[PDB]
């Protein structure tokens, strides 16, 4: 398959590696605060795991839209690419199992941390996009 | 590819740029300490600003050498392919922006539109020899 | 730079922690410790704070940092309690014959209200949600309140007779009012002797920590009897001496500054939404 | 409480909000002390509260509201009969086990059996098994038993030898050994008890508790102290204040209970 | 919020908002300071009533527009308190209090972050420019002692209370700047006054000044170059009340539009104790 | 049967078997003590009611002579020397309103595991090490007044000579607690005749007891640390009208008392050099 594709690359003829779970993502494990404050009581905003092949995301709202209109929070999580994909089977599962139990995070800053007690609810209106 | 290239420290005038792909450029504001009183009136310690400093700097692109297709004052052949895309009322396609918008062209340029342009700019370039 | 508007904070959760600073927050911060009048008449001291700041001095706070003040009790404390040191902290006396008012002065302090004022005389008035509460301060706060329907006549009162209305407070230094929400009221407030004020609450207060002493422990803070939360910030300590309760203090300032923030609103990056 | 098994499955539409259905076709149902509506004073009180809650979502014929004498007087025979029942009791230092004992009989559902004391003798087969007595006095001697039926440290014969575990009270739950037969002396010209079992407990009522700190040791054993989600406790100055808050937060109150 | 550091782009060809000055009118509060000597020429019980039902039609609702009074310009100076949304102040000119208006728009125009002073103890000085001393009380009788490095009084005595250099005499309110960087000591009478050492940040941009009659007489700063007239400087020549009044709600869209609601400041008061 | 102070790590599977229920042998082995006040006895009005208890005991699992009973007076006495022996201690207790240092000074001292140092007072100054040291005194009749120093050995609000100018953190009680700040030497003034103090340092709680508190609301702070007010497994409370009520719960509930406690960790063999008793 290698030397198939250098040889149809020596003429700038398409080419494909068939892949099985590609490293196509760079470890990157951090998250954003949509709302925050120094008491870190009352927090909103997503956390992402992308590793290897796999993205975990986790939207979390403290006040659980309490106050939000028509009690829903809308989250988003825009993942670029570095290398155009194509013809990809992408097992898609809801309740990322990583973010889903208690822990304590350092801040944006790294100053002091703040803690994460996490019960889940089901993702309402999953949408989930591929753009080119 | 994050290595300096070219600097230039407080040259104007033409300069040359050998290779590059990221233009970075770094100005900054002086408060200039002997002021006449025209000058000192402009500026107060208070909060009241009438009138509000300003540095600028122009940065113009005069020729340049690019391995890909572009577009450019001298030539025509963007024009030819949008006048043929636009006189016979074609619909919008997979690859190229609606309405040939180079703005979205060069905003996502893509590797294989960027084939799609050098391909539809070089037959450009044939029917421009032959029809004026 | 950049306040007004609110922007997304992202983070990396594999940055490295930062170091200890409890050392610097004990060197740059304040400290106010609010005691009852009569605890120096058991205490028999006039050189005690002299004593205690000395006692300070070996946890990190200089000797100009920690303060000391009075209140005589209870209700003439929540005539005008004016909070503003970095850390604040009260002791206050468990009386199992006020325990309302004790939750009415944890209310007021334990939470940052937003205050407009209110005119009897002049217009009708109704609360938008839970969070919307009428606190009145002063000497003698007498409150009753008349409901109104929808064509603003009176739901078992009458506008004219100030008697036939609701009493809902009576010779009280400090009344947080919940009504029903969505219903115009009239209001009898004797404003001679005592301020009514429309306040809405945005957050809790974190520079004050609340220390009762003796009892049991709760203080209902909130108006809902569905809940009441016992937040980190109150607390409960026994007592026989009270040179006891002012060590145990002196003891674990570490902790009982631990458990209580910074007061976002003092921040400089809180500026323009609420307080600079 | 069903054994079938209910499937359903997970990822499927959160139904809409049913609490506005709930508010038209259920009964509200306050219970007050007397020294509530001695403060109140009012003739028509009724009305202005009835209003204020027909701006909440009930409509007209649907809150009802009925008094008690004392906690004692409430506790003869309490009935709870609405679909959603709120109970507002006055805090008694004193009074201390027999609001724990109120709020037993209240907040649980008990599937209580006869008892006749003079033709048999009662033991207790299960931790859930209690013995639950109303009236105006009962006065409950109890004396265990043996093997062989013989008394422990009673004569089975002779009545003052006996061991008491009530003095005249109206309501009394009581708790003796498991696995022990008992000879009984409860005073039946007054006092009827009976031999009752836990089952479920009942989601109809919540207790907002009216006064000073939390007491209510429901379960039997020392371990447990739940403090449920019905145990519900403010405090006041004055009873119009303590209304005004039941008015508002009906949405809270109903959402921490269900129909029966 | 407090990731200020983080900058924010936008475009310069996005759309505009759809005018989000009516819903600016149901959501805010509007209280207007008014002299107790306008309430006497009012001659109305009832006159908070008929400019409330003329708000009405403003695009106001009823439960937002809000009067208090004061008594004069020196007694509104002891302890100001803008206590709702929007503040406007009527305050009526005269030629004697020139100054007893241009440092109660100085405090009431801006943000002061004032701290508490000992002056029986400390000896104080001034940082820069941006700080003032700023005294409250029913009376304040300042005298400022300037020292030198070896901490000896500068035509003056340290120990005599007579020698000093007085700066006010028997005034409610007053700001004091004195010359940065000597220390020096005080004679402020303490039982009826409270002075402050108070910097000065960015202006309060909630309360206008409606200067009713006079001159345009007023300043911020404390600078003779400086004399800045800011947008919600603004003067009005009477004759009548009524028609100041009428001027006021008329011009309510106008009078918001140099303001802004986003400096409200959770208390009150005016100085930011203990930061 | 050996390495009795080295602390080894053990290392167990996830995939072990259950064991059986154990809680037989464990009746039929270790013993019990119930500790009542003397108002119990008065209100209970029998000489033999501690055999009817027995035999219930009987049914409930333990043998006739694996039930101790002894009493106290008051808690105020009880305070002096509690020295709880046998293998499963459970104590009641009534709720006096008027004390409430009192029960949570006691229940510190006997829901922990104290390892105390004695104390000189005529020649030494004590400071604090850390927060597990406190000062526990007890006796017939403690008056304890602190005098905090300076680092040159002068007193801070407190002549180092006069007595008077000392200041009292307990005056006339049986069993203090004292917790003073840490790091300061600090000059005492105990009644040496009529109470012992001693330097006492918290090891962790103590497995053996639990305490019944007999009415009363919820008022136990054991660590004397005004942030936490922690509530154990074994701070058990119920509510009386007649005694008998509490003991036919105590009997019915054995299950559940002996359950939420565990045997001594000390008491042990295993525990053999670190800190046996
Ligand atoms: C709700 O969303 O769905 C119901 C059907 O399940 C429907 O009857 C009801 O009208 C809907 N309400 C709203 C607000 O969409
Ligand atoms: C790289 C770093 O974190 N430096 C800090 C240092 O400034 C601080 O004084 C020290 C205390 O020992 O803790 C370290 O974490
Ligand atoms: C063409 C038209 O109707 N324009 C309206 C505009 O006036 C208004 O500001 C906005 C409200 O959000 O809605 C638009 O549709
Ligand atoms: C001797 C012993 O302890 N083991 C028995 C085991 O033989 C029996 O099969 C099991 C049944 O549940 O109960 C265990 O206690
Ligand atoms: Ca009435
Ligand atoms: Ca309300
Ligand atoms: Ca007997
Ligand atoms: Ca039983
Ligand atoms: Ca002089
Ligand atoms: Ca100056
Ligand atoms: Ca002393
Ligand atoms: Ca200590």
């Amino acid at each position: 398959e290698y030397i198939e594709n250098w040889n149809l690359q020596n003429r700038r003829q398409r080419t494909g590696f068939t892949f099985h779970k590609p490293n196509i993502f760079p470890y990157s494990a951090s998250f954003t605060l949509n709302r925050s404050q120094p008491a870190h009581d009352n927090l909103m905003g997503t956390m992402w795991l992308n590793a290897g092949s796999e993205i975990q995301v986790a939207g979390f709202d403290y006040s659980c839209a309490i106050n939000a209109p028509a009690n829903i929070q809308q989250f988003e999580h825009i993942v670029p690419l570095r290398r155009v994909l194509t013809t990809a089977t992408i097992t898609l599962l809801p309740d990322a199992e990583r973010f889903s139990f208690p822990r304590v995070i350092n801040s944006a800053d790294g100053a002091t941390t703040w803690f994460f007690n996490p019960v889940i609810l089901r993702p309402n209106n999953v949408e989930v996009e591929f753009l080119l | 590819n994050g290595q300096i290239i070219n600097t230039y420290q407080a040259r104007f005038g033409t300069i040359v740029a050998r290779n590059f792909d990221t233009i970075r450029l770094s100005f900054q504001l002086m408060r200039p300490p002997n002021m006449t009183p025209a000058v000192a009136v402009l500026f107060p310690n208070a909060q009241p600003f009438e009138h509000h400093a300003t540095v600028g700097l122009t940065l113009r692109i005069e020729s340049a050498v690019c391995e890909s297709v572009l577009a450019d004052a001298s030539e025509t052949l963007l024009a030819n392919v949008t006048s043929v895309r636009q006189e016979y009322a074609i619909p919008v396609g997979p690859v190229f922006p609606p309405g040939m918008n180079w703005t979205d062209l060069i905003t996502n340029y893509s590797p294989s539109r960027e084939d799609n342009l050098q391909r539809v700019f070089t037959v450009a370039s044939i029917r421009s020899m032959l029809i004026k | 730079q950049n306040y007004g508007i609110n922007l997304p904070i992202t983070g990396s959760m594999d940055t490295a922690y930062a170091n200890s600073t409890q050392e610097e927050t004990f060197l740059t911060s304040t400290l106010c410790l609010y005691y009852p009048t009569e605890a120096a008449t058991e205490i028999n001291d006039n050189s005690w704070k002299d004593t205690l700041s000395q006692l300070f001095l070996t946890k990190g706070w200089p000797t100009g940092s920690v303060y000391f003040k009075e209140y005589t009790n209870i209700a003439s404390f929540s005539v005008d309690p004016q909070l503003y040191c970095d850390y604040n902290v009260v002791l206050m006396k468990y009386d199992a014959t006020l325990q309302l008012d004790m939750s009415e002065l944890a209310d007021l302090i334990l939470n940052e209200w937003l205050c407009n004022p209110m005119d009897i005389t002049l217009y009708y008035y109704q609360q938008t949600d839970e969070a919307n509460k009428w606190i009145s301060m002063g000497s003698s706060c007498t409150i009753k309140v008349c409901p109104l329907n929808t064509q603003t006549l009176g739901i078992g009162c009458l506008t004219t007779d100030a008697t036939t209305f609701e009493e809902v407070a009576t010779a009280e230094k400090l009344v947080i009012t919940d009504v029903v929400d969505g219903v115009n009221h009239k209001l009898d407030v004797t404003t001679a002797t005592c301020t009514i004020r429309n306040c809405k609450k945005l957050g809790p207060r974190e520079n004050v920590a609340v220390i009762q002493v003796g009892g049991s422990d709760i203080l209902d803070i909130t108006a809902d009897p569905t809940t009441a939360p016992q937040t980190e910030r109150m607390m409960r300590i026994n007592w026989k001496k009270w040179w006891q309760v002012f060590y145990t203090v002196v003891d674990y300032v570490d902790q009982i500054i631990q458990v209580m923030s910074k007061r976002s609103r003092s921040l400089n990056s809180a500026a323009f939404y609420y307080r600079v």
